[PDB]
């Protein structure tokens, strides 16, 4: 899992 | 329209500003946090299933961050001007033993971005089409990549065809500019994957997870 | 017209027809012959300096190989035909452990020109377009072989927007298979290096020659 | 020298 690319990416803002 | 240009230069301006490869590699990280954000202000690009985002910024961040320091670089005479405010010149890339690379940036992108006068509307559609990119391995819907890709360059046409009527062949020389980024993306891949390999040069977590 | 689409029509007529890897090699040393003549046919090549002519199929060759062979197997499912008359699918390019590249291949370029049904008249400017690379390393003169460039792509633009006036951005989406061509090319390169390298293949001269 | 490639390009014909 890209675990970084992949939470600045779900985030709102 | 389905794709404005305006909307494609506001998501550029939003996004925007001693070994020289551990420099090269601390901006390349910080710089993939700022994609991000980027191709989040490209319209539609947040629509698309969380799985292909990944799939196209995996496919892409390569390309686009050399678009980014390329056009950044136009001012610059035999450098580029990295986002961390600091520039690296052509002898202290040959002396890094990256001269090769750096020297096919300037010649093919730099230099060729300054003679045209590419403005931030065209590299911003330039890289919009690189983030399009329906030959990527795994999407879920390649044909709504491919749509958006023609909604692209369709309006980048229209813009150039509008803003520079003088010059009808514009449009193409764009165009033929991605070639010369595909080349120098794998060059500098093949390059940051030996970074890695070899540990010479710390790698910050980002740009290693995109090397993973 | 400095540029006829005509003639470059011509050209690619004129130079017109078991370890899958070996016979590969055989096809690309032998269509190798076949493109010195079909560059000749092209309009202004042969009249560059000798030196130029020889950066330039040094730099294309793979490229150029490439998108002929792409064209010709349009009619043919998951597979490619080798200039030999041989057919080669994307089977047996698995089994030999070039697969991955054969994809690509299939999918990035003889697909999307089924797909778009791309003529010869076309598949020539392109790859007459890929033969005046302004970006070519050592060039007595860049700015002729950009100018000559200019002038393919231009003539092409007009025979799309007369030919296929239904299609407003064939033109532009014919442009944007040379970063696939690009790309491949590449890794068709690496592979053939490596072939080379390991003698585990029959590489003969003139391809050989090209690979030195 | 690219001996072939050479020899292909200076020939008429
Ligand atoms: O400031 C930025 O936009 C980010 C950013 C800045 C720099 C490079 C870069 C990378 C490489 C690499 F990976 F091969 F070593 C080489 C070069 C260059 F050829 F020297 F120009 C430049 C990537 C991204
Ligand atoms: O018949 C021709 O036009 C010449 C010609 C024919 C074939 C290839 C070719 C080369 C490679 C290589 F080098 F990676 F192994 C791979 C492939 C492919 F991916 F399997 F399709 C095809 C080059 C040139």
């Amino acid at each position: 899992k890209h675990k970084i690319l992949h939470r600045l990416l779900q985030d709102s803002s | 329209m389905d794709m404005p240009v305006e909307r494609i230069l506001e998501a550029e301006l939003a996004v925007e500003p001693n070994d020289p490869v551990t420099n090269i590699c601390q901006a390349a990280d910080k710089q993939l946090f700022t994609l991000v954000e980027w191709a989040k202000r490209i319209p539609h690009f947040s629509e698309l299933p969380l799985d292909d985002q990944v799939i196209l910024l995996r496919a892409g961040w390569n390309e686009l961050l050399i678009a980014s320091f390329s056009h950044r670089s136009i001012a610059v005479k035999d450098g580029i001007l990295l986002a961390t405010g600091l520039h690296v010149h052509r002898n202290s890339a040959h002396s890094a033993g990256v001269g090769a690379i750096f020297d096919r940036v300037l010649t093919e992108l730099v230099s060729k971005m300054r003679d045209m006068q590419m403005d931030k509307t065209e590299l911003g559609c330039l890289r919009a089409i690189v983030l399009f990119n329906p030959d990527s391995k795994g999407l879920s819907n390649p044909a709504e990549v491919e749509a958006l890709r023609e909604k692209v360059y369709a309006s980048l046409e229209a813009y150039c065809k509008h803003k520079y009527p003088e010059q009808p062949g514009r449009f193409a020389k764009l165009l033929l500019r991605l070639p010369a980024l595909r080349s120098i993306g794998l060059k500098c891949l093949e390059h940051l994957f030996f970074f890695k390999l070899i540990g010479d040069t710390p790698i910050d977590t980002f740009l290693m997870e995109m090397l993973e």
